[PDB]
């Protein structure tokens, strides 16, 4: 965890903790979702978020919960560092079959089935290994941009 | 037999667009395939005519005719041997590697025997043939037998 | 390439530099038997294909299921709205925004 | 309703509510129309807009009225998503007869008569199914661009 990433989680903690007392309760979760447009947010969704913690969601409990789910989270500059080492001549997005062979043949984390799941929402270019960069974006901030 | 599979009757309610519990004779070919049976279209055609049933005029159905026609087609599933499917395509292209050139398999599947539309041929090659123009039929016939 | 198709005896003929060679009436007889034997072999191989062919159509039909609706309803809106004061207003106005 | 679309309706609500009290009355409707160039806006048009609500036009009454008229409203990125799946090779606008056959033969909402109305103000290319994209524009924002 770099310090600017921890400051981003402190700003997200303050936007969900609308009572500003330092502990995100279930009312803060529901009023942050209603301010984003969720008028139908069920109480069972709020209870499932609170069921991931053993205590009240203060800043260090929110940081330890996000730490334990993001144990391989990598910032965009280090993902582009590794992709610039995979394309060491610069500019070009690397081939689809080169990333499939190098993921498998180096590591068990790069096994195929997982490579079909990589192509599956990370579209073609991303999946193929040709583009580059959009995948670093969606690994640090999810969903389609 | 029931093993009474009552899900064949529940799938007949998903293919009948009117909700009256009848399925036209033109849908019976594709619904036998969707229940896990692959009778050839000439076989589906013969059987029909064999029973003085005309697929040329309006048709309705009842579950009481569709059930025994699916049970008469279910004995013919012993014809689905994958040795002969992969050896057919292995005699269709030279060298010791299972690759059909793209347009060879597309024109043969549309024009040889039971005509498959070129829309269905493109939907069956989509993903298994890459931009080299070579279809690996070892994985292609594997994925065709996955459904 | 042509002879590729047909439930014909791929024996009974023979090619060469200027032409094909073909049997009748024995070899002719052979082929015939052969011909029937592929309908079998073939007819059966056709079916699965046919079968299978439509089996992929269902996977598409189904996928499509909603994307249509989305499209479906979505249009209808507009047809109704586009004539609504408030909506035209929003329209001329929608730009001044940021 | 995505949250940026709800923020666009909040900005349109503030431009029509020129008294800034949170409720669009008939004077706000008339003064917004006069500021757009409508010097002849009749009082019966303002009364027909207010007759679509059961109460005063505050922000949630304006959102529920627009929700109930736009129950199939689709943003431009999801309409272009579906048109990229209809043209999966990219770039090309799809044929006129292909969209007429696929609208009818899949759904009852794609019946012909409705297809003649689609061609009728959505011009040729749009109607035909060849161009693409201008129809996504006019479905999210009406009238000729």
């Amino acid at each position: 965890f770099d310090e600017t990433e921890i400051e981003d989680f402190k700003e997200a903690f303050t936007v969900i903790d609308q009572n500003a007392d330092g502990i995100i309760d279930k009312d803060d979760l529901r009023e942050t979702f209603a301010a984003m447009g969720r008028l139908n947010v069920k109480n069972e969704e709020l209870d499932a978020m609170i069921k991931e913690a053993s205590g009240p969601i203060n800043f260090t409990v929110f940081l330890t919960m996000f730490g334990e789910k993001l144990k391989g989270a990598d910032p965009e500059d280090v993902i582009m560092g590794a992709f610039k080492v995979l394309d060491p001549d610069g500019k070009g997005s690397i081939k689809k079959s080169f990333l499939e062979e190098l993921l498998t043949t180096g590591g068990g984390r790069f096994t195929p089935e997982e490579i079909k799941n990589m192509w599956a929402a990370f579209p073609p270019d991303v999946a193929g290994n040709v583009d580059y960069k959009n995948i670093c974006y969606v690994i640090t901030h999810g969903e389609d941009a | 037999s029931k093993a009474a599979a009552d899900d064949f009757k529940e799938a007949f309610l998903l293919f009948d667009r009117t909700g009256d519990a009848k399925i036209t004779a033109s849908q019976v070919g594709d619904i036998a395939r969707a229940l896990g049976q692959n009778p050839t279209n000439a076989e589906i055609n013969k059987i029909l005519g064999n029973p003085s049933k005309e697929e040329m005029n309006a048709a309705a159905i009842t579950f009481e005719e569709f059930l025994p026609m699916l049970q008469a087609a279910a004995n013919n599933k012993d014809q689905g041997t994958f040795e002969d499917f992969v050896e057919g395509l292995r005699v269709f292209d030279k060298e010791g590697n299972g690759t059909v050139m793209g347009a060879e398999l597309r024109h043969v599947l549309a024009t040889l025997g039971e005509k498959m539309t070129e829309e269905e041929v493109e939907e069956l090659m989509k993903g298994q043939e890459d931009s080299n123009g070579c279809i690996n039929y070892e994985a292609f016939v594997k994925h065709i037998m996955s459904v | 390439k042509l002879l590729g198709g047909g439930d014909v005896d791929h024996t009974q003929y023979a090619f060469g530099h200027t032409k094909v060679f073909f049997k009748a009436g024995l070899l002719g007889l052979l082929e015939e038997m052969r011909d029937d034997k592929l309908a079998e072999i073939i007819t059966a191989t056709q079916a699965r294909c046919r079968g299978f062919l439509m089996r992929v159509e269902y996977r598409a039909m189904v996928e499509r299921r909603e994307s249509i609706f989305c499209i479906q309803y979505n249009v209808r809106s507009f047809m109704n709205v586009k004539h609504w004061p408030w909506m035209k207003l929003f329209f001329k106005i929608k730009p001044l925004l940021k």
